């Protein structure tokens, strides 16, 4: 596992879909088939690009479009019972079938993911998330614009909330997997990456 | 071959989430960003990049809100609508310094300048004049909207 | 040192949900380099307009609008039984000032703030129409050498006497012109609320000061009343009168909060902390948080330190002649001054109403 | 080192919006490559002379317009009782070079300050210009005599003694050109500055959507720059003694140090006080505004870094061009010149030549 | 039959000195499109009608010279520019082969800085219709006048 901080220029930088075609390009494999890494954009403008902190399971190699100015090798050791903290950018949703009666592809009728818009319902979205592997202790729901993309022939949402806290660990495997597979929906995206810190 | 008026009532009609994207903008060049735009300006220039710029230009305008530009029909006995330049004269809320310093930009800078008019004057005027001078936007296109500035406040 | 009266809070509570964009995130300003969660004046103001304790304590809020079409259907509804309508159509497409033709769709440059009482008092004063009828025009002229009286149907409207509207296409431009009588700061945290947290370099210390609050947030909240301004929007009236709205003011600023949701420490006490203080000069103590208030066990205790040292530093180098009061209760924390301390918001409300006795 | 003195004062500021332009938009400049908020020098100028302060300690300010019908009406109720409507009435066109006769609306060549005790004089002279009568170019050439007589009158509006005025038209032209004596400075922020956005909207309380407005405003740690050139303020004032003039000096530094301009504090309240105000003596006015020519960057907010900035750059400039001077300092922070706990102290430093 | 009066000139007199100063700090005739004070100048005769702008352009062009380089004599015809600016005697016939060789926007500049260096007298109405033409046989007839007129006063 290799946690890294890189910028992608402007140029390649419009939405989040090249930014998730950008990062890609650090790791030369078809088809991996990939994503093994998560990240998440920390600032937005230019110059020299987006930053952008990288979790990975391989090192990064710069590209022109896409400079990494620090790798690391790490080992997540957690204990048990230790207060931390954490921050996470991710999808709060809800998977319901379209009150308008559009048809998928199956001829079936659509599904529709939905934000949650009520702080109750993110926190415990986040908790049920986390669930045996820990406990928030407290918590910060973070508002976030609306995110909209592009391509390959769709123009699509994603709203993020930003949740950053203090939680305890229950247990340590679990959390582990979280980190290292993310939470929630649009990991694509720039979501899922669950960054922790000690108090 | 040239932008309908159309584009103004989709303009009108469209939902404040997009117009809410839109609005929040600072150079033409950052409006290719956003999908919306796309979606919105789809059927009337893209992929013929001749009328692209001016596209930019105009959504840039209409940019400025929702009900700010108030679009009045040529009267008959007008024989041409209220004028860009006029309706700023009219508004009375512009000091003709900074039509000047319009008239003085160059490129990406004079519509933001030009936007920062919109928003403050709340103009009336006949939308297919602004929209012509806003394809071609040539040096002929600015004097002349002084001329049309100056010319109503010393007139009237 | 007296006619202007600072009101300083510190009041903790969400930092998520109080005042947002149009673009679905929580309004903020950037203080001392660093970024803080703020409420608006208007969000404040508003907040407290439409309060319960205004209703109770205050009396009935302005209804602030642009529909006169509207307008006509509510004055007509609560006053017909006192004036007659074409009367009423009169004064209000006189006092906006476009005509009402019951065409059911009149706006006029608003929003504005209108009070009841006011309109009845123009109703009771168009009746001079029923004389000769005199020239509108004069009337105006007669109304303008003696605006005070208007001034003194605000009581029923106090929220205008504080916060002041304007006039552009009315007569009323000339009558209605009211400034003051209160200022009111945007509400900002006292301390950095995102995480300052380097997560790069943290996951090297993940084998091994103060601790950080989420849910909660100190934010500092300032008001100024100038009771001279106050009592002139009132109409003449009673100082003391203006010192009982002033702390009514107080308590308001001192415990409301948008969405009406309460403090993260309301449950235990009124507030968490007040400070009132008379002076010539409004004094601002946002400077007291310039440099920013970095946890120590929680938020709220640094803010008051931070807070109490800022005003011995001000109070002793500028003058410190005013009378002030506090309210802190936080934990064995001294401002070395000549402050009148309280034990309850009560007590510190009572303090204000005796005019600093 | 004396006859120039220089305020520094370093004030920090609350989300704000002090000054604005003709499209509401929060005044700048670029200083060092970088944005700074710019508060205007004439809007300092203008928050000083009808502060309450002002009227307490300094008293009448000069009031400017160009409705010289409406001027025509204040003056006659005002010296009416002193001397005769006619003489007045000639008296304002001897001063303007304008009308006369009773029209409804007189208007001026440009904004000028007026004084009532300077033209109660003028009436007092024109008093005597009654008795030959000498012509009115007679009587110009009379006066060209004792302008510091004209000066002396200049006690009882100040604000013109520190700013002047210029004349374009009537007999001002020639006796009314006032120079000096206070050079101030436009107010600039000692870091970079990205303006915040205020997306207000005004609630329509018979209707439940609506369209937003926009309001710029920023916090910021400014910089105000003064400077008293006291010979030319005695001159300004009819030769006046020069302990008069340090008196004044002591109550513009106090209102450089409190007065904030009143722009948007109804609903943003700035109504902070200074951090930090230096005073110091002179043969040649220095401004410390190159201190901050690199843009202070926030360690523990931008206040502290500003003020150690300017110490230091003070530090190398005194001992770069020798600077002799006396140097006064009062700060909120005790932290790392002559060091004055209070502001009064500082004030009464200065009216003692800043001996002891 | 549109013509445009002398009373321009008369109004370039009268104008005041701000207004001036603003046309004088002028390079070509369309950067004297860009400045208002022209438009407030010029609407009367006037700009609204394009069969007189450039005319008009090339008129308050030369005008811009100075309030009292063109020097107004009544006249059987009166002085012409080219006996005018030979008059002077401060003007080389070289800088006139320049002058109708020149193209466009640059005869007119190079024509402007002659008249400042002249300060030459004429009768008005005639180099405003030059001007409102200023065809081929207008710039050869100028050279005629200044060759001819130097030619007989030496």
């Amino acid at each position: 596992m290799y946690l890294s901080k890189v910028i992608i220029a402007r140029a390649w930088s419009r939405d989040l879909y090249q930014l998730h075609q950008g990062l890609w390009h650090l790791f030369p494999n078809r088809p991996d088939a990939a994503r093994d890494f998560l990240f998440h954009v920390e600032k937005r403008n230019t110059p020299e690009g987006c930053h952008v902190l990288l979790q990975s399971a391989q090192m990064p190699v710069s590209t022109a479009v896409a400079t990494v100015i620090k790798t690391k090798q790490v080992e997540f050791q957690l204990q048990v019972g230790v207060p931390l903290y954490f921050r996470l950018r991710a999808n709060p949703i809800k998977t319901i079938l379209d009150n308008q009666k559009r048809l998928d592809s199956k001829g079936n009728i659509k599904r529709c993911r939905v934000p949650l818009i009520k702080e109750a319902e993110q926190i415990a979205w986040l908790q049920r998330k986390l669930g045996n592997a820990a406990r928030v202790e407290d918590v910060h729901p973070i508002s976030e614009r609306p995110q909209y993309f592009s391509g390959d022939g769709k123009s699509g949402k994603i709203q993020t909330v930003c949740f950053e806290g203090v939680l305890t660990i229950n247990d340590a495997p679990a959390l582990i997997d979280l980190v290292q597979q993310g939470i929630g929906p649009a990991k694509s995206m720039g979501c899922g990456l669950l960054s922790l810190a000690p108090l | 071959e040239i932008d309908a008026m159309a584009l103004y009532r989709a303009w009108q009609q469209l939902d404040n989430g997009s117009c809410a994207q839109i609005r929040r903008v600072s150079e033409p060049d950052e409006l290719r960003d956003i999908p919306a735009f796309y979606r919105l300006v789809q059927p009337f220039g893209w992929e013929n990049p001749r009328h692209q710029q001016a596209l930019l230009r105009m959504v840039f305008c209409l940019s400025a809100g929702k009900n700010v530009i108030r679009h009045q029909d040529k009267k008959s006995e007008q024989t041409t609508g209220i004028s860009l330049g006029r309706a700023l004269a009219n508004s009375g809320r512009i000091n003709e310094r900074r039509i000047f310093q319009l008239i003085r930009a160059d490129r990406t800078a004079d519509m933001v300048q030009l936007r920062r008019l919109l928003t403050h004057a709340e103009p009336v005027l006949d939308w297919p004049l602004m929209a012509r001078m806003l394809t071609w936007w040539g040096k002929r296109e600015r004097q002349q909207l002084l001329e049309d500035f100056v010319l109503t406040t010393n007139k009237n | 040192m007296s006619n202007f009266i600072n009101i300083h809070v510190l009041i903790s509570h969400s930092p998520s949900c109080l005042n947002r964009d149009d673009m679905n995130m929580q309004k903020d300003a950037i203080f001392g380099g660093k970024r803080r969660v703020r409420i608006s004046s208007q969000s404040l103001k508003r907040a407290m307009r439409k309060s319960g304790y205004y209703a109770q304590n205050i009396g009935e809020s302005s209804l602030r609008t642009i529909h006169l079409a509207q307008l006509r259907d509510v004055l007509r509804q609560k006053l017909g039984e006192r004036f007659d309508q074409k009367i009423i159509d009169k004064t209000l497409a006189l006092l906006s000032g476009k005509s009402v033709d019951e065409a059911e769709k009149i706006s006029a440059d608003a929003v504005t703030p209108w009070v009841v009482g006011e309109i009845a008092w123009f109703c009771e004063q168009v009746a001079k129409a029923e004389a000769d009828n005199l020239d509108d025009k004069k009337l105006l002229k007669v109304l303008k050498e003696d605006i005070a009286a208007i001034r003194v149907n605000l009581q029923q409207g106090v929220d205008i006497a504080l916060s002041g509207r304007m006039a552009t296409s009315g007569m009323m431009t000339e009558l209605g012109k009211v400034d003051g009588a209160m200022s009111i700061a945007h509400a900002i945290t006292t301390h950095q609320v995102d995480s300052d947290i380097d997560w790069f370099t943290a996951v090297d210390d993940l084998q091994e000061l103060g601790t950080q609050e989420f849910s909660s947030g100190v934010f500092y909240r300032y008001a100024n009343i100038n009771l001279a301004q106050l009592q002139e929007n009132l109409g003449g009236a009673s100082r003391e009168q203006a010192l009982e709205i002033a702390t009514h003011v107080v308590h308001m600023l001192a415990t409301e909060v948008p969405g009406a949701k309460q403090r993260t420490y309301a449950a235990f006490n009124p507030a968490d902390m007040v400070m009132v203080n008379f002076s010539d000069m409004p004094l601002s103590m946002a400077n007291a948080f310039e440099k920013a208030v970095k946890a120590k066990d929680g938020f709220l205790q640094p803010s008051i330190q931070a807070f109490n040292q800022y005003w011995d530093r001000v109070a002793n180098g500028y003058g410190l002649n005013g009378a002030a009061a506090q309210f802190s209760l936080s934990d064995v924390d001294p401002i070395t001054a000549q402050v009148k301390q309280m034990p309850t918001l009560e007590q510190l409300k009572s303090w204000v109403r005796n005019n600093g006795e």
